[PDB]
């Protein structure tokens, strides 16, 4: 039997390795590979995955970043076309919170967790820090509101809620009028889930509104302090980077030693159906392929350059390692290790927003109050 | 859920009664509760009692009611509260 | 002429829907609709692709309606996508494409007829309003959709002078292995008249069979249920509980050609708003190389009135995600038999009544 | 009175005020909004919330 | 002495297949106290219901 686990990658010199990883896991019944390079346009993406289907039955398939930075249209059409059959798809390097759904992506897997996954991170932040008190800047869009729901909902372990959720339309202008309602608000911790271009809006318009000054703390997550915002971002930033966000070779190697642990796992089945053969004729669902998902599901891969890989229950990466690190005279410096389940902070000082060595409170109580009475003759 | 519930008989709204010579056991609309000293069980009604009645049935706890013996309703002694408190 | 392709799935009234394209009446809109009536099988989603690719090449149609007979939900992600690099509109009339997919792409204008799950549970608490069942008890798997069915329930209950009582929003998970013991305890702590079920279909056979362990389906009780569970309403898994209550589309009293000449009504209507004040004629590039350079031109001002379209005084509007906020909504109940009956209907929000008191 | 305790509330507890009347003219009650099928508060208490 | 007798609830096993208006049944039970009384094996047969 010869079975193909044929990918959908660009940068033809990282498709080899793809070929070399497949042909490095089956030493350790035979597995192949049909790696494609993108195509421009999207039409055709979706078009070049039924024939790689059709040249080779293939199992499983693996989408990476491709230069075009999208990142949220170019690896669509793969797991559209491979979810009408119920084949899983990998997602290497695919970290939009859309994929999690699986609804609207039916076989979906992701090798790096969910942009959504860093309100996790800023969790332990405040239970290291103890701060209760934090606004949420997130955007109107789905990884915004993602950001927000997780968050949102681990508040209430501890039963505690966000101050205000702020939110601003994508790709807004003026954005300065939605900042100016959190300067009257307690809370100094402000917690930003823009975008690439969005978070120097908001960078913009705190740095003219004095918001990045003495005694605020910005928790900031993977996009906003890279890119065109550590242009404009303030200096005190306390960001979020995935330590092997961008080791496509990492994720090609772990996600063919990952699929090639389960393919063994399917032979102690009964009623196997193979995989189509033929995109343009098939019409059925291959019922094996949500089985195949689900012993993929508990896959655990011993070791890698990534770590161990456990998938969650809606197939988003577990356990996943993120660094902490500060904005410093605008360079950009790991201060701290995010170890999966709590944080390991060096011994490195943090420079605080406004030069601040020692932390500040994260909360200014108003003493001013307004105050509402009624006219009544002897009070 | 199920509370330790202290009290001390006052008269109007805290009254201790003796438990029944002949049943052994407290009467109806009268809620038990216990004496340090052995340990003797005493029968509490009064107007805080049916206050607790009403408050356990709506806000769903179960209780026992022990009369405190440590002191009365409630003083600072070089510190530390005795009684109630 | 607007250019409105009908591509059709399995077996269908071809000929009654070339009959309604004449007694179409959209002379007073002033847009000169045409139809291409075309057919074919389930196929596959490579030739969907190719198909509508090879129709908008040839007579750069506008529009497109879609039909289809499939219960699967990959149809509908299709469309989407391909409504996302085309820049044409496409309706999930029957089918695949009537599937509701909660979340949509940003530059999408594909919309489908069907309720979305907020509107379904607004539905459910109107059933109970009428037959005063006050008494709650939400219980949801790890379903996609499970977290805005309670979200939209909650909003309705609270500072409302009704006078609601929600007990329990059990959280099931079957993703364990041997968990049947953990999930029985959790489904024992349930002690109100009424059960807001929300799973799948196959979700809730096991459910239902935890429940017919402890035997609780039917007695004194009543399970209310989206359309999810029902699907198939020709199709029963024989231990849904005597007296389910679910809430269906209307997939009865509208035939499959009845929503052609709607959704062939709200593209020209769309588009004859359009013309009277912005006086564009869309000619998308037909061609499916590079389209991604050819997302320069966009239509999204044309996307501004397929939202707001009313044709014969009813309210065929669609919602920014492509839903409709004002669907034909049905109840359906478990008969003695296993059988699928109607119960009342929803308009407008008003639920039109057939059967008022409850046995 | 309410004035006077006011005055002494924020002295012990050292806040600064302003002070201003309800514009409804009204205590406070949830009054049903059969608009909407809802309830929403007035005078002071909707102004507190 | 303040006491309460709220339910008087009784069982049937001739029934075939009434196993489920035995466990239907059990579910009026609201009391701390339950006072039972019928046959060790048929005890167990109630007891498994009531679990």
């Amino acid at each position: 039997k010869i079975v193909n686990i044929g990918a959908v990658l660009s940068t033809r010199k990282h498709e080899q390795m793809f070929r070399e990883a497949v042909n490095q896991a089956n030493k350790r019944i035979q597995l192949n590979a049909t790696s494609v390079t993108h195509k421009p346009n999207a039409i055709q993406m979706a078009l070049s995955v039924c024939e790689d289907l059709i040249s080779s039955q293939v199992y499983a398939i693996l989408v990476s970043h491709p230069p075009t930075p999208n990142d949220h249209f170019t690896p669509t059409p793969v797991s559209y076309t491979a979810g009408f059959y119920r084949i899983p798809v990998l997602g290497l390097t695919t970290r939009m919170s859309i994929y999690s759904d699986k609804s609207i992506h039916l076989s979906f897997l992701r090798t790096v967790p969910p942009y959504s996954h860093q309100s996790s991170v800023w969790f332990e932040m405040m239970r290291v820090y103890s701060w209760n008190h934090i606004i949420l800047l997130v955007s109107d869009d789905h990884e915004g509101r993602a950001a927000q729901k997780r968050l949102e909902t681990l508040l209430e372990e501890r039963e505690s809620k966000a101050e205000k959720v702020l939110q601003f339309d994508p790709g807004t202008k003026n954005v300065t009028a939605l900042l100016m309602e959190a300067k009257e608000l307690e809370a100094r911790v402000i917690i930003l889930s823009a975008s690439e271009d969005d978070a120097a809006t908001v960078y913009r318009a705190a740095a003219m509104l004095n918001m990045t000054g003495s005694g605020y703390v910005w928790l900031v997550g993977e996009r906003e302090i890279s890119g065109n915002a550590l242009r404009y971002a303030p200096d005190g930033i306390l960001g979020l980077q995935l330590i092997n966000g961008k080791n496509e070779s990492a994720h090609i190697s772990d996600a063919v030693g990952v699929v090639a642990q389960a393919v063994h796992e399917l032979l102690e089945k009964e009623n196997i159906t193979d995989p189509p053969r033929g995109c343009v004729g098939n019409t059925n669902i291959w019922k094996t392929g949500p089985l195949f998902k689900r012993v993929l599901m508990s896959s655990k891969y011993a070791d890698g350059v990534t770590g161990r890989v456990e998938f969650n229950e809606d197939g988003d990466r577990k356990f996943a390692n993120y660094s902490i690190m500060n904005l410093q005279n605008r360079k950009l410096v790991q201060v701290g290790i995010y170890n999966g389940t709590h944080v390991i902070p060096n011994d490195r000082k943090i420079i605080w927003p406004g030069g601040e060595t020692e932390k500040p409170r994260g909360y200014q109580m108003s003493t001013r109050l307004k105050i509402v009475t009624i006219h009544q003759e002897p009070f | 859920d199920h509370l330790s519930i202290v009290t001390l008989e006052e008269a109007p709204f805290v009254i201790v009664e003796s438990v029944d010579p002949l049943s052994g056991t407290c009467m109806r609309n009268t809620v038990p509760c216990q004496k340090r000293i052995g340990y003797i069980k005493k029968c509490c009604k009064g107007f805080c009692i049916d206050i607790l009645k009403k408050i356990s049935k709506s806000v769903k706890f179960t209780y026992d009611l022990y009369l405190v013996t440590n002191g009365k309703h409630g003083k600072k002694i070089n510190g530390t509260w005795n009684g109630m408190i | 002429s607007i250019g409105i392709a009908v591509i059709l799935v399995g077996t269908s009234d071809e000929v009654a829907i070339k009959d309604a394209h004449e007694k179409d009446d959209f002379h007073h809109l002033s847009v000169v609709p045409r139809v291409e009536l075309v057919a074919m099988n389930e196929t596959d989603p490579k030739s969907i692709i190719t198909r509508i690719c090879d129709l908008m090449s040839d007579r750069k149609i506008q529009g497109v309606v879609f039909a289809d007979d499939t219960d699967q939900e990959a149809i509908a992600q299709i469309l989407d996508f391909i409504s996302a690099q085309t820049l044409t509109p496409i309706l999930g009339i029957h089918g695949g494409s009537s599937m509701i997919m909660a979340d949509k792409d940003e530059s999408s204008m594909f919309f489908q007829f069907g309720p979305s799950i907020e509107q379904q549970a607004s539905v459910m608490l109107n059933i109970m309003e009428e037959y005063d069942w006050y008494i709650f008890s939400i219980v949801t798997t790890y379903f996609p959709g499970y977290q805005d069915f309670v979200n939209k329930i909650r909003s309705t209950i609270e500072n409302s002078f009704v006078g609601w009582e929600l007990e329990e929003v059990l959280l099931l998970d079957m993703s364990l292995d041997d968990g049947d013991s953990k999930i029985q305890n959790q489904l024992k702590k349930l002690q109100s008249p009424i059960i807001l079920l929300y799973c799948t279909k196959e979700e809730a056979t096991y459910i239902f069979e935890v429940a017919n362990s402890v035997g609780l389906t039917g007695y004194g009780y009543t399970w209310i249920v989206p359309s999810l569970v029902a699907g198939d309403t020709d199709t029963v898994p024989a231990e849904f509980p005597t007296g389910l209550i679910s809430v269906s589309y209307d997939e009865w009293d509208y035939g499959l050609p009845a929503r052609v000449r709607d959704g062939i009504a709200i593209i020209t209507t769309a588009a004859s708003d359009m013309l009277s004040e912005h006086s564009f004629i869309p000619e998308p590039k037909s061609s499916c190389y590079n389209t991604h350079e050819k997302r320069i031109y966009q239509s999204n001002m044309l996307n501004r009135y397929l939202i707001n379209v009313t044709f014969e005084g009813r309210n065929l509007s669609f919602s920014e995600d492509g839903y409709q906020m004002h669907p034909k909504l049905v109840i359906i109940l478990l008969n003695k038999e296993r059988k699928w009956e109607r119960v009342g209907k929803w308009k407008d929000k008003s639920l039109q009544m057939k059967y008022y008191v409850w046995p | 009175f309410c004035i006077d305790l006011l005055i002494k509330l924020a002295r012990t507890m050292n806040f600064t005020y302003e002070v201003h009347l309800v514009a409804d003219g009204k205590f406070g009650t949830q009054e049903r909004v059969n608009n909407s099928n809802k309830k929403e508060w007035n005078g002071m208490m909707g102004e507190l919330l």
